């Protein structure tokens, strides 16, 4: 997260880190109980997932859980066209219990409003080129589709969206991919891609638009 | 696809943070270097050297959000810092060698190169117009030096040694 600050400790509770070897390389959302929404770009045979997090360490963070998980679905229409329909779903081994520190959050059903201000959190790279030691929080504005398709196109598809790009230079990272993007209480995206270097004035990152699959995941989850 | 694509010591190799030697496994004496091809002044054409080892390092870079690489992403490969785009990999028709690798000044978004196991290490495998087919870079030798190119079916195997050393 580029220009953001430490999130408030366990103010987004659904948050996911997904670990290989006791590294972070991307998040995810617990949606349900027993299921985390991350990038599709984030696809492993199985995971090391952590939830109730604030700093990555969980030996110093009570009431966080490390949980496996074997199972995950990729969007059937993941990568076609390239780098659209980026998500997955990631089935836990079992369900978690939830808490004040892990919770499940709600997607939006509407599509993103052009202009909205909304928030991205993840443990990605800072502006230094370093990792925090916290989950960092910064608030992004969604651009119109107009804006998204002018700087995008021929990658630019509907099931994605574009944000930020502010003058503010606020903006996701590498290592933010598959955390979530919440717009007016809701979850509306995941951190997915953007034109390199991060935080670039008039550069939008780009997310995947969780409106369009509500029904992909309901299905998935009840299946 | 799904594999991680690792260095030599076992690490992820990052998502443009981390420069990284492309280290032949059966040529370690040899190295990365720019050279003459055609009738051009400049060097523009990437060859295995056997006068430099380890040779120019490589940034391996993807639009997507995560800080490592797999076997499945389409890359842009670059010599040079992350803050510089001379020094970007394509692939260009070049007589006589072929389809020559050739540094050029601008990048797409996504690059047509993936980084894929082969024996011992990885192979460099160009995509022709991002599609699903692939071409693999081995050595066309011409003019006393050995150019990487298109030679599909006898790649140029390598192992990444993250560039520490500088
Ligand atoms: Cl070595
Ligand atoms: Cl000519």
């Amino acid at each position: 997260i580029i220009n953001g600050e430490d999130c408030s400790p366990h103010s987004q509770p659904w948050q996911a880190a997904l670990v290989m070897e006791n590294e972070l390389f991307c998040s995810g959302v617990l949606v349900h109980p027993q299921w985390v929404l991350s990038a599709a770009h984030c696809f492993q045979n199985s995971y090391t997932i952590g939830l109730g997090l604030h700093s990555l360490e969980a030996d110093q963070e009570p009431g966080s859980q490390m949980v496996e998980a074997s199972l995950s679905v990729r969007h059937p229409e993941y990568n076609r066209p390239l780098l659209a329909n980026d998500l997955m779903l990631i089935k836990l081994d079992e369900s978690v219990s939830e808490s004040d520190t892990i919770r499940s959050i709600s997607i939006a059903s509407q599509c993103p409003t052009a202009g909205n201000s909304c928030l991205v959190s993840g443990w990605g790279l800072l502006a230094n080129g370093r990792m925090p030691t916290v989950l960092q929080c910064v608030n992004v504005s969604v651009v119109s589709e107009e804006v998204c398709s002018k700087l995008y196109d021929p990658l630019y598809h509907p099931s994605m969206f574009c944000a930020g790009g502010g003058q503010d230079q606020k903006d996701s990272c590498n290592g933010d991919s598959g955390g979530p993007l919440i717009c007016n209480g809701y979850l509306q995206g995941l951190v997915s891609f953007g034109k390199a270097p991060c935080g670039q004035v008039g550069v939008p990152g780009v997310y995947t638009n969780l409106c369009k699959f509500t029904e992909w995941i309901e299905k998935t989850v009840q299946a | 696809g799904s594999s991680v694509v690792v260095d030599t010591n076992g690490q992820p190799v990052s998502n443009g943070a981390d420069a990284y030697y492309l280290v032949p496994v059966s040529h370690g004496h040899a190295g990365l270097a720019l050279a003459k091809i055609g009738n051009e002044a400049e060097p523009r054409a990437v060859v295995l050297d056997p006068h430099h080892r380890p040779g120019l390092p490589v940034r391996f870079e993807s639009p997507l959000d995560i800080n490592i690489i797999k076997e499945s992403y389409f890359l842009n490969i670059k010599f040079g810092p992350s803050s510089s785009d001379s020094g970007v990999w394509d692939v260009i028709q070049q007589d006589p060698i072929g389809l020559a690798v050739k540094v050029t000044d601008t990048k797409s978004l996504l690059g047509p190169f993936k980084v894929e196991k082969e024996g011992e290490g990885y192979k460099i495998v160009y995509y022709p117009e991002r599609g699903q087919t692939g071409l693999d870079i081995g050595l066309v030798h011409r003019n006393d030096k050995y150019y990487l190119a298109v030679k599909d079916g006898e790649p140029c195997v390598f192992k990444i040694r993250k560039a520490t050393d500088e």
